[PDB]
């Protein structure tokens, strides 16, 4: 079954060229056209160019002529794209996608590499626990939370009880202020089961090698 | 170099009803009696997912609730009936002539019965009160419609700056919205005050939902 594999994110310094990768498997890499497409955050989609791996015949958008260079290595089944002299207009998700056999349509897609072009400094989050207010419970449910404060760049991952607690969860979009991100998560559980069942947020910020499991105490 | 004009830009439909999404090419996208026009579903944090190819052909794995029609320059995506899980942005894309250009997208929201928010205020953690920074957090959870007003009070008095709001995408089962509201202050400022309030005004009631705390209670 055909797989198209791209790294999840990349932090690139302004002006320093970066090479994205798309590893193909589950079919004959040299048989089909590979396309790349740009998607700026919260925005629409733009076609960058395509390459044919058998001989590296290429067609580029005029809009990307002096920005993208497309290559492959046949022996590794890998498509690549170089973005020259990166600016903040180059921050986006970049996807690779390949065509249907005997067709012109983009049936198979990668999961996209998130590129952030920024001079700002990589920074670890703080993980703070949001335990309920003072007093006895009078409703059928309890809401607890987790605050992830002041990290850079994106992303972080957050789970509840190793991911064994997944329903009733709201993890909110990060907010960038100055050059640091902050997000929070909430979890609702039936009030009969807390504090008798312990609740823990699991937070990872892989840019800073941060892995924290914070227990919510009453 | 073909422009695709997608309409409407956003659309709210009720569960069980049909959705109609359009797309118009600046020139003909046809060759030899086929139209070189695709449709995609894109859900937050995912790649676009192919629904229809060649104007009308339903991609494998895709439910027949989705259909496409049109020729030359005018094309139509219909979804019918619309289900909870159809929250997405949908995009047309021409494959007739490169650059292989996309519509601007159509955001689909679900109409559902009005629900009131569940509100929950959180004093700054002990741990954080060690930083000389303090965050008061308030969750407004699972409400409908999306339109909500939030108000912070410190010692009875309304406060404007230092407050950041963040909203989830429409939930794909219950079709509701949720929100977080954070008030950040110095530790200094936090402790010069004794009462903190998070106040929500929403469609569902004329009186606001007030949830509050007194410091060191």
């Amino acid at each position: 079954q055909v797989q198209l594999q791209q790294p999840g994110a990349d932090l690139v310094r302004p002006g320093v060229s970066v090479k994205l990768s798309c590893k193909a498997s589950g079919y004959t890499f040299t048989s089909y056209w590979m396309n790349w497409v740009k998607q700026r955050p919260g925005q629409g989609l733009e076609w960058i160019g395509m390459i044919h791996p058998s001989d590296s015949e290429t067609r580029l958008s005029q809009k990307f002529k002096d920005k993208a260079t497309l290559t492959v290595d046949k022996s590794s089944s890998t498509a690549y794209m170089q973005l020259s002299s990166p600016t903040s207009e180059d921050s986006a998700v970049y996807y690779c996608a390949r065509l249907k056999p005997g067709g012109t349509w983009f049936a198979y897609w990668g999961q996209g590499t998130l590129v952030t072009v920024s001079a700002a400094k990589t920074t670890a989050p703080s993980v703070y626990p949001l335990a309920p207010v003072c007093g006895d419970t009078t409703g059928s449910s309890v809401t607890l939370g987790c605050l992830v404060k002041g990290y850079f760049p994106e992303p972080v991952t957050l789970t509840w009880n190793s991911g064994s607690l997944s329903s009733g969860v709201h993890t909110f979009p990060a907010v960038l202020q100055s050059d640091l991100y902050t997000l929070s998560s909430s979890v609702t559980v039936t009030s009969s089961t807390w504090p008798s069942q312990s609740i823990t947020c699991n937070v990872a910020h892989p840019a800073s090698s941060t892995k924290v499991d914070k227990k919510i105490e009453p | 170099d073909i422009v695709l004009t997608q309409s409407p830009a956003s659309l709210t439909v009720s569960l069980g009803q049909r959705a109609t999404i359009s797309c118009r090419a600046s020139k003909s996208v046809d060759s030899y009696g086929n139209s070189f026009m695709e449709w995609y579903q894109q859900k937050p944090g995912q790649p676009p997912k192919l629904l229809i190819y060649r104007a009308s052909n339903l991609e494998s794995g895709i439910p027949a609730r989705f259909s496409g029609s049109g020729s030359r320059t005018d094309f139509t995506l219909t979804i019918n009936p619309v289900e909870a899980d159809d929250v997405a942005t949908y995009y047309c894309q021409q494959s007739n002539e490169d650059p292989y250009t996309f519509g601007g997208g159509t955001k689909l929201e679900i109409k559902r019965a009005d629900a009131a928010p569940t509100v929950s205020i959180f004093p700054p953690s002990s741990e954080q009160l060690t930083s000389g920074g303090a965050s008061v957090v308030c969750f407004l959870n699972n409400f409908y419609p999306k339109d909500i007003n939030v108000k912070w009070k410190i010692d009875g008095s309304e406060r404007q700056n230092g407050v950041l709001n963040s909203w989830t995408d429409q939930d794909s089962k219950d079709s509701t919205y949720s929100m977080s509201s954070t008030l950040t202050l110095t530790k200094d400022e936090y402790e010069r005050h004794n009462s903190y309030t998070c106040e929500a005004t929403h469609k569902t009631s004329t009186s606001p939902i007030v949830k509050s705390f007194n410091r060191n209670e």
